[PDB]
């Protein structure tokens, strides 16, 4: 299908805005809109949202409302102002993904035959990036249920427009990785990815609570790839390994070696150029 | 629309020019007396078969 | 008038395209429905009428909308098929209330009730609680020869109105082939 | 070049205030120029 | 705040720009330039533009309003384009000349020659003929 | 009768609407409407922008569509909240921030409506990094200017915090229009859900960036400083001359060996320490 | 009859020219090199659309 | 059944679990690579043969159990390599 799912800034920021315009109840309530974006050679791009009304009482959640006219109306506006963009997809804070939008991907299929639902917290305080991107995918079985009907994810990053991009930095004028080098690395991938490792290998043994308390009958497939995770640990470091792993881990090291070398050097030689600077400049004085 | 109309004309002054290509991509592209080519989208205030290149 | 706003509520259960009426219950319904989105019109010049499926599901077809043809020319292409579910159905009209135009317009809904009937009691005294609670009147018209006086539905129109609170009525039509005509009176009269 | 650094900030002593140019040209300039842009 | 001052001033640059030519620089900060409407200009030169690329005679780009030094353009041309093969080679071999030896050979080692085996002439100690002249009847 | 201590609140996210609308039509000037609140006597506050369909070919905000107004307002309110039109706001492409004589005669129109309306104006090719070039302005008078009593009546040091731009002075500014201060509303759950989102990436800390390709972008690095250093001996004879200045001069044609050999060296340091170190690493997290 | 053909021509005062020259290279997506047909040459963008 | 740290299946241990002669295990190896159903290599010099990926197969209650083992077992070992380089790189961080 799509390889992966880019979303502007400026999608991101209308939805926050969507919430706390509605959310005046307070206690809890998801909130549904319809995604707007083009895409090109199998990468989808997300610029403009609008709100759809859309209510749902919690209790027997197969009940919900999706204005049809104003989806078909308003989009009659945003195709004015501009062209390129049509409906792709639609977007729901939905924090968990709640059960009942698997039938709703069916009533916004009719606009966007391939669409894409987005979940967008609207009240982020963690790690991960808060944008996770969906397509739907067919398959029937006699294992779950004699309807088959899923969804697959697909990897979905901010993007940034050119004009956006303006904008968003200078809003934020707050913090930047200022002197983007072996700072960042250690702090913007290493230190980071490991937080997001264990945020993940803990959200697998949460699920694995199962053993003692029965969740679900095991769902056999999640046994299936684990059980392919481990093979794929890396090999014991005991073997030949190990001996390549010195023959390019020290190769890195010679190369170090002569850059401080002529690091030394260069800042040698700017201590001479400016210490004969001064010297010459009081010698003359005085 | 007149009184407007004779605003715009209004400033006798104008620039004579030679029309150079009459488009039909009914536009005109014009040569003004000062070594200066343009586009003009809308012929103006004129039929755009009265003008021959 | 009195600026009111109708949510029709359709009806397309497999057993209702039988015609013991005149053209099926299919026909007799649209003829309905023109009797009375045109009705509900004319009277105040800026009324709404919605037509909502009680299939299977969720199943709506036309929102909140002055138009007039609209409706119409959506009732087509409603071939019946399936099972009814009433006390799922009342409230996808519910919400739509909730989610409406200019909230200066009364709320109601009418009811196209038909083929078989299915309720437990009980919950649908809690279907007519809620909505009597929020200035809501729905009007269920007893229809395609369900069990005589459909003595499930009495139970539950009578709590919408209950405490004397005059409102919608259930209506209900002989088993022969009576001509839906302006037999409708009960609620457009006075109600 | 730890150390090289540290002699660094050791010699620049009252070496900042250095004009380019002016300071009185420049802004009389000005000020006459935007006299007549204005008219 | 310094990579914020530097990120600001990029402000000058714009899209709509004037490309001039560069024609010798006076001192740091400062350098004379030729704008293509016609003119000699004594413009300041913007401090984050990389020195390395002002090179004798080439394409700069000026702020519109008040001529200065904002960039330094690749190198480019109007109405000069290499040949890019497709239809526009000649389609012409050398087998397709009737018999020009010696004029043939001459042109060789002036022209072709000297471009792929240029260490060979430095070896040698002769000097690369700059440029052959091609005069004779018409025809 | 105006306070001169308007401050005119735009949005975290007007903004962003704002300025991809205008670079959208960069050639044109488009035109859309402001949905924001009156809150004081001295504050106009934004929340929202729509924008308003283009007539078609032309570059000018020639006038607005009544319909297509209310129907996108009439749509607005039955989901989000209701707002009230409040300003106009078209992009200048690259000219500067002030008002032509058409949008001058434009802004009437809304202040006939409005009193207090405001007109923006965003420019979205001069802003590149941190500033993005609003400078919301309002129309003075010709009455007064016929008293010649000055408006705006100042009674505090607020409104002269920005020195206007030579290039709007020349056009009507304090004299057929006066500029209000434009400042912006930021709070953690915008910030942090722009600024903590931006440039991120989930895994890519603990991957190898092709190991057999990592030391054969060293050999290609280092065999440039074998060359580079050779001329970097060259480079220090002929320094510490008379005229340094002229010295200066002297390296504005002719790559500088004293700063490209530091640069490749800072390259190399990072790519092979953070390359090494995710080796270590790794080594420890799997197995 | 008349006055909705005046009314095309009030529709075409508001639409100015255009400078006429060709494109000479392309820098960049929404940079290019393009030299009148009168005068000097210019660096400037390109519409979206277009 | 063997950890993934041996796996070195030798040509007589396969035989004699399978009721086979030694000169006939290497078609049996090479049918069950073959299918796709497990990967390895053979090595007839030392009569050796390499397993690398066995297909997954359904485990009941009690080898789930061990598998939550092992996550415990190596989150807390990524959780230390995490403060490591936290604590170590102070400065460098923000
Ligand atoms: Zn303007």
């Amino acid at each position: 299908a799509v390889q992966k799912v880019v979303v502007h800034p400026l999608v991101l920021l209308s939805v926050v805005d969507h919430f706390n315009r509605i959310g005046k109840v307070g206690n809890q309530k998801r909130v549904v809109g319809v995604l707007l974006g083009s895409w090109q050679k199998k990468v989808l791009d997300v610029s403009n949202s609008f709100a759809v009304p859309f209510d749902e009482d919690d209790k027997d959640d197969s009940v919900w409302f999706l204005d049809h006219d104003y989806l078909e109306n308003m989009y009659g506006m945003f195709k004015k102002v501009n062209a390129r963009e049509r409906i792709v997809g639609w977007y729901h804070t939905g924090p968990k993904l709640h059960k009942n939008d698997i039938a709703i991907n069916e009533l916004m299929k009719r606009y966007c035959p391939n669409s894409v639902l987005v979940i967008i917290d609207v009240k982020p305080k963690d790690l991960g990036l808060p944008t996770e991107a969906y397509i739907s995918v067919e398959e029937v079985h006699d294992d779950g249920t004699p309807t088959s009907k899923t969804f697959e994810h697909v990897t979905s990053e901010i993007g940034a427009e050119e004009a956006e991009e303006v904008g968003v930095e200078h809003l934020l004028r707050d913090i930047k990785d200022t002197t983007v080098g072996t700072l960042s690395q250690r702090i913007t991938n290493q230190v980071h990815g490991l937080k997001g490792l264990n945020s993940k290998l803990l959200d697998i043994r949460s699920y694995l609570e199962k053993v003692a308390t029965g969740k679900l009958p095991i769902n056999h497939q999640i046994i299936y790839q684990l059980q392919d995770v481990f093979n794929l640990l890396p090999d014991v470091s005991l073997q030949e390994f190990v001996k390549a792993f010195y023959l390019k881990t020290n190769d890195q090291m010679v190369v170090v070696y002569l850059a401080s070398l002529i690091r030394s050097v260069v800042a040698l030689h700017n201590l001479i150029n400016n210490k004969i600077a001064n010297r010459d400049a009081e010698k003359k004085e005085g | 629309e007149n009184s407007e109309k004779i605003k715009v004309n209004k400033t006798l002054p104008y620039l004579v020019s030679n029309v150079i290509e009459l488009l039909d991509v009914k536009c005109a592209v014009i040569k003004t007396s000062t070594r200066q080519t343009y586009f003009l989208p809308v012929i103006g205030l004129v039929d755009a078969e009265k003008l021959k290149p | 008038m009195v600026l009111e706003s109708t949510m029709v509520c359709v009806d397309n259960s497999e057993y209702m395209r039988n015609g013991d009426f005149l053209p099926t219950r299919l026909q007799a319904q649209q003829d309905a429905v023109n009797i009375v989105c045109h009705s509900k019109t004319r009277s105040n010049p800026e009324n709404n009428v919605g037509l909502i499926t009680l299939a299977n599901d969720c199943e709506v077809l036309t929102t909140l909308t002055p138009d007039t043809g609209r409706i119409l020319s959506k009732l087509h292409t409603v071939q019946p098929k399936g099972k009814i579910t009433f006390c799922t159905g009342i409230r996808v009209a519910h919400l739509a209330l909730k989610h409406r135009q200019g909230k200066n317009h009364k709320m109601r809904i009418i009811a196209f009730v038909g083929s078989p009937v299915e309720d437990n009691e009980k919950d649908l005294v809690k279907l007519a609680k809620r909505l009597k609670k929020e200035k809501v009147n729905v009007d269920i018209i007893n229809f395609g020869e369900e069990e005589v006086n459909t003595e499930k539905l009495t139970a539950f129109v009578n709590t919408l109105n209950g405490k004397d609170g005059t409102g919608s009525h259930l209506v209900t039509v002989p088993p022969g082939p009576s001509l839906a005509d302006a037999l409708i009176s009960s609620p457009i009269l006075a109600g | 070049h730890n150390m090289s650094v540290k002699a660094m900030r050791f010699p620049p002593k009252s070496y900042n205030k250095d004009l380019e140019s002016a300071e009185e040209r420049r802004e009389r300039e000005q000020q006459d120029l935007e006299f007549a842009k204005e008219m | 705040e310094f990579l914020h001052a530097q990120e600001e001033v990029k402000r000058i640059q714009s899209i709509p720009l004037v490309i001039g030519q560069f024609l010798e620089a006076v001192d740091q900060n400062t350098a004379i330039v030729g704008s293509t409407t016609g003119s000699n200009y004594y413009v300041r030169i913007l401090s984050t533009i990389d020195r390395e690329l002002l090179k004798p005679n080439a394409s700069v780009a000026l702020h519109k309003h008040s001529n200065a030094l904002v960039d330094v353009l690749p190198p480019e041309a109007d109405s000069s384009i290499m040949m890019l093969t497709s239809d526009q080679k000649p389609d012409v071999m050398y087998a397709d000349i009737g018999g020009m030896d010696i004029q043939k050979q001459e042109v060789r080692e002036a022209v072709e020659l000297p471009l792929t085996h240029f260490e060979l002439y430095k070896q040698i100690g002769i000097d690369p003929p700059r440029g052959v002249l091609m005069y004779g009847p018409p025809g | 009768a105006v306070d001169t201590a308007e401050q005119v609140y735009i949005s975290s996210l007007a903004l962003l609407k704002m300025l991809k609308h205008g670079r959208a039509g960069v050639p044109m000037e488009v035109m859309g409407l402001m949905l924001g609140e009156f809150v004081d006597d001295y504050t106009v506050r934004v929340i929202d922008v729509f924008a308003m369909p283009q007539s078609g070919t032309g570059v000018s905000v020639e006038a607005v569509d009544p319909v297509f107004q209310a129907k996108m307002l009439d749509m607005l309110k039955q989901t989000g909240r209701p707002e009230m039109v409040v300003g106009w706001y078209h992009s200048h492409p690259g000219f500067g921030c002030w008002l032509s004589g058409v949008d001058i005669n434009t802004q009437q129109s809304f202040e006939a409506l409005s009193e207090r309306a405001v007109a923006v104006v965003v420019d979205p090719i001069q802003s590149v990094k941190g500033k993005v070039v609003i400078d919301a302005f309002r129309l003075i008078n010709a009455n007064m200017m016929v008293l010649g009593h000055e408006p705006r009546q100042t009674t505090s040091n607020l409104g002269h915090l920005n020195k206007p731009s030579i290039q709007a002075l020349i056009h009507g500014l304090n004299r057929h229009y006066y500029s209000i201060t434009i400042n912006y509303r930021k709070n953690e759950l915008e910030q942090k859900m722009l600024l903590n989102l931006h440039k991120k990436s989930w895994m890519e800390g603990l991957t190898l960036q092709d190991y057999s390709e990592h030391c054969k972008h060293n050999e290609s690095v280092v065999k440039e400083m074998l060359e580079l250093a050779k001329n970097y001996n060259k480079a220090v004879e002929e320094e510490d001359k008379m005229t340094p200045e002229q010295l200066a001069i002297k390296n504005v044609g002719k790559q500088d060996p004293k700063r490209h050999l530091e640069e490749h060296v800072d390259v190399l340091m990072t790519s092979n320490i953070v390359q090494c170190l995710a080796a270590m690493l790794d080594t420890v997290v799997f197995k | 009859k008349q006055y909705e053909k005046s009314e095309n021509d009030l529709k075409a005062l508001q639409s100015v020219g255009q400078i006429v020259g060709e494109v000479l290279k392309q820098l960049t997506e929404e940079k290019f090199i393009v030299k009148a047909t009168n005068g000097p040459r210019y660096v400037v963008g390109c519409r979206r659309q277009l | 059944t063997r950890p993934a740290n041996h796996r070195q299946l030798t040509f007589e241990e396969i035989a004699k679990s399978a009721k086979i002669t030694v000169n006939e295990v290497e078609l049996l190896v090479m049918k069950a690579l073959s299918v796709g159903l497990v990967k390895g290599s053979i090595d007839e010099v030392d009569k050796r043969v390499h397993m690398t990926w066995v297909q997954p197969r359904v485990l009941d209650l009690q080898q789930i159990k061990g598998m939550k083992d092992r996550l415990e077992f190596w989150c807390t070992d990524v959780k230390s390599m995490e403060m490591l380089v936290e604590h170590q790189a102070h400065d460098i961080l923000t």
